[PDB]
């Protein structure tokens, strides 16, 4: 019952996970976030 | 000089139409003949000159083929609507009370205006009552077709129409290529650049399509894009392959 | 028919000649067929 | 490459850049050395992709 | 250094246009990113890697 | 629906066709031997 | 009839592929008065027959390209 568990923690993790996206001078929106990213990749994996 | 050279220059049209519509079943085939071969003398010779008008041998055979089998079509239909309506169906007053001068202007109509210009139409229809007076010409209204047509116009936003509203013209032109599709296996659309012909054809195969269920396929070809050789293909000087 | 029937009595061939539309393939291939012989259309181009 | 600007020159600038926009084929007419390719190409350098 | 700086305008003026290219690239991806902050949309553009 | 009408009508819009050619062809190489105007391929030929 | 196309694409199909058709439709609302019989465009046309052109004059082609530049203005909308 826990790996299934996992499984679905997994996947609302990932249905609900957004892109940070922040305004730059009015000309763009960049992304920040990148070390909570890849450690949520890294352990989900 | 190793042939014998005949001089074929005057088919005897009259012979013709008189034999073929006897044989089809026609029991006014002299009169027939009569009013239908000085028709086609008097469509050559009093309308317009275009480059696109044939009213020659071929034409009047292709004109007495259809009225033999629009002959037959009107025979068929009587049968049925007498079965549905009584009975008292037989082979001889049907043959008896029949229109065969109304057959012949129908099947000229068919396939003699889709080809005229603009100003020529009075001009056939002018004709048509002198030659053969008190027959008219009303072609059936092609119901389904036409609701088939609406929806492909609507579909791909061209504009339909019907009588003198705009667009009338142009769905008439439809049917009278799908007619023409129908007695000819081949088919010419000519008019000048931005008419409306591919529009046509194109509306015409997706609503034959949408109304019989059976896919239309079209290959559109440039025949002066390309040569001939790759128009047609090429006999190997060398190794004879084709 | 007579043209052609001497011109074939002779072992010569047959040229019917005339304005487009007037019967000569059809005519050849009529007698051809009274004759009951396989009578075989050929659209001759440049490249015969 | 230096094109002086000229009333001609330039409604020939808005019309390429109206008619090349959307991709739409289109024939520069006029006697030689009129400035054809020269009017085209300084419509492209507006055109960069 | 290619918007900041006018002078490379001039002395690199094709790369300056290499450059334009790859931002316009760059900022269309971005703005797809944009419109769908979601993670796996933005995984799931068609040849994004 | 009168036929001599029909025919005498194809004659005058052939003629009138025709006449209208002719004169401003005419028209166009007088003004181009006078140097008025300057001399196309259509009127090369016709001049030729 | 070319008209009523030209309008119903503009009023249809998006520029891009919303903000785009909006603008369309209202550009489309604006024009109709205009893209009609006897109208600004048809007696402009019917009088540019009679002026002389480099090439021969062909009406779809004068409204091939008026309805490219008019996608234009809508995209500079
Ligand atoms: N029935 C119609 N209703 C609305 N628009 C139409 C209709 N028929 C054609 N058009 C439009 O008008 C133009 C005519 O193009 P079409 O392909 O019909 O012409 P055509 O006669 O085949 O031309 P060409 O021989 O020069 O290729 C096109 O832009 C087409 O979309
Ligand atoms: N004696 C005839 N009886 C019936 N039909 C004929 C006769 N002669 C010619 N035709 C018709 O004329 C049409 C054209 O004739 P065809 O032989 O193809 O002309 P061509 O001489 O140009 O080959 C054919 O469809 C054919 O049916
Ligand atoms: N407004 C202008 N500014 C600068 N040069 C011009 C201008 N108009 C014409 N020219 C000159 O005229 C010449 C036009 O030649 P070109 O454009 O090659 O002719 P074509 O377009 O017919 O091939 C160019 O060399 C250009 O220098
Ligand atoms: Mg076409
Ligand atoms: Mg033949």
């Amino acid at each position: 019952m826990a790996l299934e568990e996992f499984l679905k923690q997994i996947r609302e993790v990932w249905n609900t996970y957004e892109l940070d996206l922040v305004n730059y001078q009015n000309k763009c929106r960049l992304i920040r976030g990148w070390d909570d990213l890849f450690n949520k990749v890294k352990e989900h994996i | 000089k190793l042939f014998r050279s005949l001089a074929m220059t005057k088919p005897d049209r009259q012979l013709i139409a008189q034999v073929m519509l006897y044989s089809q079943g026609f029991r006014t085939a002299e009169v027939l003949a009569n009013k239908i071969v000085p028709f086609f003398k008097l469509c050559d010779e009093q309308l317009s000159s275009q480059s696109h008008y044939d009213f020659g041998l071929r034409a009047l055979k292709s004109v007495l083929v259809s009225a033999g089998n629009v002959k037959r079509e009107r025979i068929q239909k009587i049968k049925r609507e007498k079965e549905e309506r009584g009975e008292a169906v037989d082979e001889g007053e049907i043959a008896e009370n029949l229109p065969e001068q109304e057959i012949l202007i129908q099947s000229v109509c068919e396939t003699m205006v889709p080809k005229l210009v603009a100003e020529d139409i009075p001009l056939l229809f002018s004709l048509l009552s002198d030659v053969f007076p008190g027959v008219q010409y009303h072609r059936g209204e092609m119901t389904a077709l036409r609701e088939e047509l609406k929806k492909v116009c609507q579909e791909m936003y061209l504009t339909y129409g019907d009588g003198e509203e705009v667009g009338g013209m142009w769905v008439e032109k439809v049917l009278q290529l799908y007619q023409i599709t129908q007695i000819n296996h081949g088919l010419m659309m000519v008019g000048p650049s931005g008419s409306g012909k591919s529009m046509a054809w194109r509306v015409l195969l997706k609503a034959l399509e949408r109304l019989e269920g059976v896919e239309g396929v079209a290959h559109i070809i440039d025949p002066k894009a390309i040569s001939k050789d790759h128009l047609y293909g090429t006999l190997d000087p060398n190794t004879r392959e084709w | 028919y007579l043209t052609m029937t001497q011109a074939l009595e002779a072992r010569l061939g047959g040229s019917p000649f005339g304005p487009a539309g007037t019967g000569k393939t059809e005519s050849v291939k009529a007698l051809g067929h009274q004759l009951g012989r396989f009578v075989l259309v050929f659209n001759c181009d440049e490249t015969f | 490459d230096v094109v002086v600007p000229t009333l001609d020159t330039v409604r020939h600038e808005a019309l390429l850049y109206t008619w090349l926009a959307e991709h739409k084929p289109l024939v520069l007419c006029g006697p030689p050395g009129s400035g054809k390719t020269m009017t085209l190409f300084s419509a492209l350098r507006a055109l960069p992709d | 250094i290619f918007t900041g700086s006018a002078d490379i305008k001039h002395l690199l003026p094709v790369e300056t246009q290499r450059f334009q290219s790859i931002s316009t690239e760059f900022l269309a991806l971005m703005k797809k990113v944009s419109k769908s902050p979601l993670v796996m949309d933005v995984l799931n553009i068609q040849g994004v890697q | 629906k009168d036929p001599l009408f029909r025919f005498f009508e194809r004659e005058v819009k052939m003629g009138a066709k025709l006449l209208q050619d002719v004169r401003q062809d005419l028209a166009d190489v007088v003004q181009v031997c006078e140097g008025k105007k300057k001399q196309t391929n259509y009127l090369r030929t016709l001049i030729n | 009839m070319i008209f009523n196309n030209f309008l119903a694409r503009l009023r249809s199909i998006p520029l891009d592929e919303s903000p785009m058709l909006q603008i369309q439709r209202d550009a489309a609302t604006i024009m109709q008065p205009y893209f009609t019989s006897n109208g600004l465009v048809t007696k402009a046309l019917e009088h540019a027959f009679q002026l002389e052109h480099i090439m021969d004059l062909t009406r779809l082609r004068c409204l091939g390209s008026l309805f490219s530049m008019l996608h234009q203005a809508c995209r500079n909308v």
